[PDB]
């Protein structure tokens, strides 16, 4: 709501900025979930393997 | 390991050589733990010594049954540590028993551990005093060879 | 000769039983369910399909296995009846063994069992040859064992309402498996690979009520699994739900015969059984941990 106010009636001159909520919702929430439903990206983000030789 | 340790020492090296002295360390404790496998099953190997100054395992009924093996106890007590449960680990007194025993698997862990403790001892002061670090060595043992025993 | 086999049995009408076994007559347990190596040869020769030659040789299965009759109310002859193998934790693990519970809504035939049974055996050495980076997994000839229990009163399958199968296929080499806690880890990822894969959606999707399909609880100390070609006590008298085995052919399979003979060796459905090596093994690679929890993303972000 800070991001789409505007303090100039002029469409020329209106300080409206673009919104910052896709953009960090799809960074911090959305690339990990679709990184859940691939089985290489499982495997490589949710099981730490331990062997001995 | 010490003599491998400080025979690298004459490369003159940076703090890499302490890096390299901490792998072999490591090394040897792999090396170390892997043999004591094969003498898992032995129970005089892991047998430790027991002065009468020292506080000890309380001893079992049975071993009053030995007869004449009681009699030459006159200072030394040899005492190993078996697993009979869960997380049991009690203290058997190997020399009260007639041959040969049969007994629960020996707890290797925690004889390693004790070894391994004084293992540390030297080898962190070795590190300490030739390169002048400050990070004491530990081996994790818990992490990396504890399944074998478990 | 100890490691031995412990199982637990169970007696009718009410009590448990137990027996530690050095050595059995498993040619007892499963004269009444091999094919004989001319059938095999003659099947495998008339079709050259693997999904025809399959469900064929299920159905000469089925129309052939007797059962055992009602055993003695003793415990020596019980446990030709009904036997579970007790999951000992002091021992390695060398073989992977699911327990698929598969509950619906309308009754499922036999020729959409069979497909999605191979696609699931398709998901399943992908999850493998992931966890197992050093072995070698081809998806094409890797052997994988299916059991299925039958049902209650190309083979036809009139189940009521749930389908219990067992599926068995060896860890592959040089790897072996360590603890409790590396085996539900290796059984998660086994069903989420599975559930994300596409055709067996498409193919079982329809019937499926829920799609939690493994239960990841059976392993643990002292924790029992019935084996193939036991039946299940019912609650009541009678025994019921042999598992019997279903024969999904894998697509470049050298030896049918082989494979058909392979399904009643009783250290393919061991948990600890010794592992079968050609000459020796030169190292072997135990994978001894693969995690504390699962604590989903979700689950963890929420908290
Ligand atoms: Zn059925």
């Amino acid at each position: 709501l800070r991001a789409v106010t505007t303090h100039d009636p002029n469409p020329a001159a209106s300080t409206e900025q673009p919104s910052p909520l896709g953009r960090e919702a799809v960074e911090q929430f959305f690339c990990h979930v679709r990184a859940q439903l691939n089985i290489g990206e499982y495997v490589k983000h949710n099981v730490t393997p331990r062997e001995t030789v | 390991t010490l003599r491998r340790v400080l025979g690298l020492t004459t490369a003159c090296v940076p703090e890499e050589d302490a890096l390299t002295a901490r792998g072999l360390m490591e090394d040897a404790c792999d090396r170390l733990i892997l043999d004591a496998f094969n003498k898992r099953l032995d129970a005089e190997y892991w047998s430790v010594r027991v002065s009468p100054f020292e506080a000890s395992d309380p001893l079992p009924p049975t071993a009053f049954r030995g007869g004449a093996l009681l009699d030459a106890e006159h200072y030394w007590r040899r005492v190993v540590r078996v697993c009979p449960g869960g997380g049991e680990s009690v203290g058997v007194p190997v020399d009260l028993y007639p041959r040969p025993l049969v007994l629960p698997p020996v707890d290797c862990a925690h004889h390693l551990r004790e070894i391994l403790r004084e293992i540390e001892l030297v080898f962190t002061g070795v590190l300490a005093g030739v390169w002048g670090e400050g990070g004491k060595f530990v081996y994790p043992f818990d992490d990396k060879m504890s399944f074998l025993f478990a | 000769q100890t490691p031995l086999p412990v199982y637990r049995i169970s007696m009718v009408p009410t009590g448990q039983a137990f027996a530690a076994l050095a050595w059995d007559d498993w040619a007892r347990i499963t004269r009444d369910a091999r094919l004989a190596e001319a059938v095999v040869s003659a099947e495998a020769a008339a079709h050259p399909d693997h999904g025809a030659l399959g469900r064929r040789l299920t159905d000469r299965i089925r129309a052939q296995g007797p059962v055992m009759p009602p055993g003695g109310l003793d415990a020596g002859g019980q446990m030709y009846v009904n036997r579970n193998e007790i999951f000992n934790g002091a021992l390695a693990i060398t073989n992977i063994i699911l327990d698929l519970d598969i509950a619906l809504k309308e009754p499922v035939p036999f020729r959409r069992l069979h497909e999605a049974l191979g696609h699931f055996r398709r998901g399943a050495l992908a999850a493998v040859q992931l966890l197992f980076p050093a072995a070698r997994v081809d998806p094409d000839a890797y052997p994988c064992y299916f059991f299925k229990s039958a049902c209650r009163p190309s083979p036809v399958c009139s189940c009521t309402d749930k389908i219990g199968l067992r599926v068995c296929m060896p860890v592959p080499a040089p790897y072996v498996v360590h603890g409790s806690l590396t085996m539900r880890g290796v059984a998660r990822v086994i069903q989420q690979a599975v559930l994300l894969d596409r055709d067996f959606v498409e193919a079982i999707g329809s019937y499926v009520k829920n799609f939690l399909l493994i239960d990841t609880g059976v392993y643990a100390h002292g924790h029992s699994l019935r084996l193939p070609y036991f039946a299940k006590i019912a609650p009541d008298g009678p025994a019921c739900g042999r598992l019997l085995p279903v024969f999904v052919i894998p697509p470049a399979c050298k030896d049918v015969p082989a494979f058909v003979a392979a399904h009643a060796d009783p250290r393919r459905f061991h948990f600890h059984a010794p592992p079968t090596y050609l000459a020796s093994p030169r190292e072997i690679r135990v994978l001894h941990s693969l995690g504390g929890d699962y604590v989903s993303f979700f689950e963890r972000k929420a908290s």
